């Protein structure tokens, strides 16, 4: 993707994170653990979606219009039914085949951002506490029990507290 | 087609008459055909020449 | 259109014999003919100069469905019409169609070599049908009514279900 | 004949009279014909005598 | 948007910002102040422009075409020309739609993408002269008046000056 | 573009680069260098090639259509068949100008992407060893020869072997 994160960066995809699209996989002294991150998930997942209801909104409706099959050889006006229907299937038939390529490119791409957005954001919380490893995982220089991941992962996270454990570990 | 239109051809304008019983994908036609038999016309001259054609 | 609503009138077809059958098109048991059409003959030994007319005194379109009859022979023709060529003539006050029969045969279909060729004629509000024939009518009962909509028509072997 | 470098448009018509003593009063004939034609065209119309709504 | 900054890391908008699209509110030993950042404003402007142009360039021109309203019912043949124009307006109007969707969608990308780029460059400017706090604000850790933010802001920010004085400050 | 690189924070492109089409360009106390980075080059040629392939793949096979000139007025019949015709070519027309008008602002965007995660690529294997110098070059606080140069390059640079001598260099 635009953003190298899914596909990239992150080397792989989780088949293990099944409650959530994006999450946090830690290792502390408490042990590991794993949660969704339900605002990148649900970001993803309404943007789909509104997505996916703006292609499959309202169909045209149709009545009366054109014979489109014809039982006998009648040259120059059928001719012109059949090529005014010909040329109106390969319109739509280019038309869907463009919408799904540019639709699935940028299902694709704003994917990838969200993780991109994610991994930013959490970089942002940590501040100087923490090193960006370049797989997407944070190496954090600090003891960091569960609360305390917790803390980085409902958004709550105090880099000002862990700052001087932190720094004197880096450096 | 050279010196024949496909109408002429079907007809059988005699020095058309050498397309007889021919076959194409397609059928071209030259400006500089012309006929010589009898003056006629074809009402939906167009379409026959289509319904042929095809 | 999307309707088969159809509304009888009342012509009057001086000199002529009504309401034609043939045992190409049975009803029940006897002779009979489509519903919505009236097949006039001669009357005694004449068939006169038919010239009706009808006013559209409503305020929808009318539809007249109408006919010709083309016989096989000119025997038929004479001994239906008494003319040796016939007319029909159906106008209105923007619109005219005349057509002239054409004996002789065609392919056998249910016993006959003869044929009806059917033609339409639509008469809108203040507008009004003029037919004139000396033979080979095949008359209207009447008009259907004209209905503008999301009516259709679709071929389909499909079944259908609830 | 068309001696100009340009197309001619000729507008004319046909009359179709109410009965057959109009027919005959104004043109003898009783059925009339009329024949426009180019040299790869033609248009024959005949003439419908009856009476149309006045 | 994509990036995530517009609607995304900058917490909002700035109502009082009637002078640029993009720029800087500071906070010095001087005081506080506000300016427009003349650059990026005008690139997001100038594309904005651009694209409005493609759309509203060139309309077709055209003469003689069909009858498209009819007084008669005519059957077979009117059909035709009521399906080609239904069916032309429909392909149009499709087009119309899609137009402006991707128009739009890109639209508001590329601003937040202008948006995330004015902030990269800021940052690099400062080196380690300054921490992204996250909400589109940097702590810079030196005195830095207002011809210091002047320089920022105008692109000549020297960070050597300051290194020594913003790094005991952070460390 | 919208990573901002390509015509961004690269001040300009390279003429001199002719075996890739992103890549290093080096200074150390064995001289300087330059090398295509070969994961990135190919990362924007198979999707250049990708779509193109998309793009040029499947014209449709037409046959017996309409007669689309014609050497008699005609009027009510011959104007339907031109408007057809006509109609039908302004649709393709427009679906062509937008085609390339879409796949051009992608094509753009997508090399400055790979330009932008080539940089941000290199950035994170130098951790805390160097410094963007914020115009697309880094500034390496250690003794770098050729092979380390290359360590970087080939994507095996072992940053903790020269934190040490790095950071030394950086804040003291
Ligand atoms: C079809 O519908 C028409 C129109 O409603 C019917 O014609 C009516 O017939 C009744 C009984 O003779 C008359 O009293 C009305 O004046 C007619 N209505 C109109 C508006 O003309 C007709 O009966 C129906 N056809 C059949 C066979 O049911
Ligand atoms: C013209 O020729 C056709 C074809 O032979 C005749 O149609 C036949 O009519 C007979 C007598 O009723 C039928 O038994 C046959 O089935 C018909 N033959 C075919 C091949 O259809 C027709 O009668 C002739 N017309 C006249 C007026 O003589
Ligand atoms: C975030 O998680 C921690 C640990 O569970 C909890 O103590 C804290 O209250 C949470 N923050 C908020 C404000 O919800
Ligand atoms: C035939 O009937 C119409 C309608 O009433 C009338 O106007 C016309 O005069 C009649 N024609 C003749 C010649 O009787
Ligand atoms: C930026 O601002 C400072 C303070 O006014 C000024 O001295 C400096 O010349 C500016 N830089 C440039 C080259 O515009
Ligand atoms: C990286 O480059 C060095 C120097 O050429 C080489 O020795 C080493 O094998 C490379 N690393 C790998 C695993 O390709």
């Amino acid at each position: 993707g635009l953003f190298g994160a899914i596909a990239g960066f992150i080397e792989n995809g989780w088949e293990g994170m099944i409650d959530g699209w994006y999450g946090f996989r830690h290792q502390n002294s408490e042990g590991t653990g794993q949660a969704a991150d339900l605002k990148s998930t649900q970001a993803a997942i309404d943007q789909i979606n509104g997505k996916l209801n703006r292609v499959i909104e309202k169909t045209n409706e149709k009545f009366h219009q054109i014979e489109k099959e014809f039982s006998e050889v009648e040259g120059r006006i059928q001719d012109l039914e059949k090529y005014v229907e010909d040329t109106k299937i390969d319109l739509w038939s280019y038309n869907a085949e463009l919408l799904v390529a540019l639709e699935n490119q940028h299902t694709i791409d704003l994917t990838d951002s969200e993780m991109n957005k994610l991994f930013e954001k959490t970089g942002r919380q940590l501040r100087e506490n923490a090193e960006d490893m370049g797989n997407g995982c944070f190496k954090i220089y600090h003891k960091c029990d569960n609360a305390c991941i917790e803390s980085i992962r409902n958004g709550t996270y105090d880099h000002d507290v862990y700052r001087d454990e932190a720094l004197n570990n880096r450096f | 087609g050279i010196d024949c239109t496909l109408i002429d051809a079907l007809l059988g304008d005699p020095h058309c008459d050498v397309f007889q019983n021919e076959t194409w994908d397609l059928f071209v036609e030259r400006s500089k055909a012309f006929s010589n038999c009898y003056p006629y016309d074809v009402p939906d001259y167009a379409s026959l020449r289509s319904l042929v054609a095809s | 259109s999307g309707t088969l609503e159809f509304i009888t009138e009342g012509f009057t077809w001086t000199g002529v014999t009504q309401n034609g059958g043939s045992n190409a098109c049975k009803r029940g048991p006897g002779s009979g003919f489509f519903s919505r059409l009236n097949w006039l003959t001669k009357s005694g030994s004449t068939y006169p100069v038919l010239n009706v007319t009808m006013p559209n005194n409503d305020n929808f379109d009318k539809l007249y469905i109408w006919g010709v009859h083309h016989p096989s022979t000119n025997q038929e023709q004479t001994s239906l019409y008494v003319q040796a060529s016939g007319r029909v003539t159906v106008s209105t006050r923007r619109s005219q169609q005349t057509i002239i029969p054409n004996i002789g045969s065609r392919p056998w279909v249910r016993g006959l070599s003869s044929r009806i060729s059917i033609y339409w004629t639509i008469v809108k509000p203040g507008d009004v049908l003029v037919i004139n024939s000396n033979g080979n009518l095949i008359a209207p009962r009447g008009y259907f009514k004209m209905r503008t909509g999301k009516s259709s028509i679709m071929r389909s072997d499909a079944p259908i279900d609830t």
